[PDB]
């Protein structure tokens, strides 16, 4: 009667509060975009990811490393090793890869570069934001925009130093164009130094054996013995690496290379020493 | 009298190619991180040592 | 005949012993790039189809050549010359997973025409007694496309241009594995794999180094916290 | 009100100046709430 | 002449580069809105 009628309508508005009160205080999960610029010798492609955010009061915002998740990988466009030939070709003459070339007069056609480059980033771009748009549903896009997308284009052994200026001034120029997206679409893409960067191909090795780890489980906080990790053999286009006992007498020539150390793994992961070799001799090309 | 040194610091911002290594006196635990880090180009050599 | 469609190139053009060691491995650096990379005094190559010869060639000149390249000594690289090296001084009884596309096809072909076991062991003599029935196969013009017809009526299959060179890598993947068993540790299981299924069963990403340059900014909570969301998008604003 | 170095004040007297410096000059704990979670906490 | 456009050609690809260095090293200032409500006994 009157006590169940009251007893109910205090129960409906305490649990109002209570739920109120869990908002402030519990941590909020939040998806979040990520873009890896795959750059060789061959071709330029994209590949986007999924991430779980965890925002926690007065801890900030942290991705969960478990729920990175590849949606889509992009199509094939030309190579950034092309993209600076065809430059070379039409700004400096066909004679450039046997007649020497002066690298101060070429200093006069860098925003002839940047066209260049701005060709294949509207293309990247267009890529991009098709994956997106087909691949998530409309209250994923509200978290994906509002967030922010950082992206890592990263040009792979096989594409040549050129032992001047061109490829280090390309770096600034695509960086720039990704800094500067079009505002049509609403994806916040964005870069820096750090993530933007050209890669060797010891380092490639070392990335190859991180995420081999990280698929397999075997890559985490706990551990079970140094972290139990198993070894990699990637014999790609341009370069072949070879990543993988315990306290073994070591020559002085050669390093075991520590990813904690190399700032490539946190220190409150397990620390592990890998054999870390890459052979362009032995790659397919 | 059996090996020579030579340890001086490099040149910033120089090519600095993979086949040499720029020597930091912070990374290699023989100078604190309160004083001023330094990269050196360390090397030693027997066959210019004096004997 | 395109000097940038030439295999030869990223080699051509990196090529004080590494004038000396570029000079032995046929790549002359005093030498102009047009006849750096032509093969003097040859005009056509004939395909023997003997894989115990191919094999021993890969480790003479790939796998384990007496005057090896310079392989520098970087932040990320150990400072092993070549492979053989490598197992010699530095072997571990840790997992091994072999990847790579045209690596991978290597071992699908054999067992898909029946000579390699449909148990992936990883034994380099059962590697080598499938490869050795699968390179010695005839080579006859057919109206549909070029066709590889297998000794002793064992099958058949279309030749492309990633089947052709397949034979070669078929003597790396013997070669590098022979290796392995020689050292003083062997990995505790060989296995080839694309992809690594999650706990769904689907895999959440494929392998390369994609994933490791996510995680290795990622990871460290800090540093993600300031450039990705401290700084964020609105760092570039004017 | 205090005058700043341009001739006119900044901001009125009371307590307002204090609550937003005392959140503010903690440069690690600002960022965290302010920035790394910020108006995306509250999402769903 | 010839090489009073050649100079000046360079020094303009150069100085573009420069700037646009300077703007992933060097730190942004952006203006930022701060809300705070005075509730009393009165008002």
């Amino acid at each position: 009667g009157v006590d169940a009628d009251t007893e109910k309508r205090i129960n409906v508005g305490k649990t109002h509060l209570q739920t109120l009160r869990n908002l402030e205080t519990r941590c909020h999960d939040s998806l979040q975009a990520l873009v890896v610029i795959d750059a060789g010798s061959s071709s330029t492609r994209t590949n986007v990811f999924l991430a779980k955010t965890r925002s926690c009061p007065n801890k900030g915002r942290s991705i969960d490393p478990d729920s990175i998740q590849l949606i889509r990988e992009g199509k094939r466009f030309t190579g950034l090793r092309v993209v600076l030939e065809e430059w070379l070709d039409t700004y400096a003459g066909k004679d450039w890869e046997s007649r020497p070339v002066d690298a101060r007069l070429l200093f006069q056609y860098v925003p002839q570069m940047h066209e260049g480059a701005k060709k294949l980033m509207q293309l990247l771009e267009e890529d991009t934001v098709a994956i997106l748009d087909s691949q998530l549903n409309e209250e994923q896009k509200v978290q994906v925009k509002a967030l922010g997308i950082p992206v890592m284009l990263c040009s792979t052994a096989g594409v040549r130093d050129f032992h001047e200026w061109y490829r280090d001034a390309l770096f600034v120029l695509l960086r720039h164009l990704i800094n500067n997206p079009s505002p049509a679409h609403g994806y916040k893409f964005f870069t820096n130094p750090f993530w933007t960067r050209p890669i060797t191909g010891a380092e490639e090795g070392l990335f190859a054996f991180i995420t081999l780890n990280h698929l397999s489980r075997r890559l985490g906080e706990d551990p079970a013995r140094r972290n139990d990790l198993a070894g990699v053999v990637e014999v790609g286009g341009a370069s072949a690496q070879i990543v993988f006992q315990e306290g073994t007498v070591l020559p002085s020539s050669v390093r075991a290379v520590n990813l904690q150390r190399e700032r490539l793994l946190p220190e409150r992961y397990p620390s592990a020493d890998v054999v870390s070799v890459s052979f362009m001799q032995l790659g397919m090309a | 009298g059996a090996s020579a040194q030579i340890v001086f610091p490099l040149q910033e911002g120089t090519v600095l190619p993979s086949s040499v290594r720029a020597v930091n006196l912070q990374r290699e635990r023989l100078l604190p991180e309160r004083y001023p880090s330094a990269d050196v180009v360390s090397v030693s050599f027997m066959q210019l040592g004096m004997a | 005949e395109d000097v940038r469609k030439n295999r030869l190139k990223p080699l051509a053009t990196y090529c004080v012993t590494n004038e000396m060691q570029c000079r032995e491995n046929s790549i002359d650096p005093t030498k102009p790039l047009a006849e750096r990379m032509k093969i003097e005094n040859c005009s056509i190559i004939e395909g023997t189809g003997n894989f115990d010869k191919c094999v021993s060639q890969v480790e003479s000149i790939l796998v384990a050549p007496k005057l090896p390249l310079p392989a520098n000594i970087e932040a990320a690289s150990s400072g092993f010359e070549s492979v053989d090296q490598v197992f010699r001084f530095a072997s571990s009884t840790a997992p091994m997973f072999i990847t790579g596309r045209e690596m991978l096809a290597s071992i699908d072909t054999l067992k898909d025409h029946r000579l390699l076991r449909s148990d992936f062991s990883g034994d380099v003599e059962e590697l080598a007694e499938a490869a050795r029935e699968f390179c010695s196969s005839e080579v006859i013009i057919r109206t549909d496309g070029p066709v590889i017809q297998l000794p002793n009526a064992r099958g058949e299959q279309k030749l492309n241009s990633l089947n052709f060179d397949l034979c070669k890598t078929m003597a790396l993947t013997v070669s590098l594995l022979r290796h392995m068993a020689a050292g003083e540790n062997q990995p505790s299981f060989i296995k080839w794999e694309k992809s690594i299924a999650g706990p769904d069963g689907k895999p959440l990403a494929d392998l390369g180094w994609q994933v490791g340059v996510i995680l290795h900014h990622v990871l460290f909570t800090e540093e993600w916290g300031r450039t990705a969301y401290e700084a964020g998008y609105s760092h570039n604003l004017e």
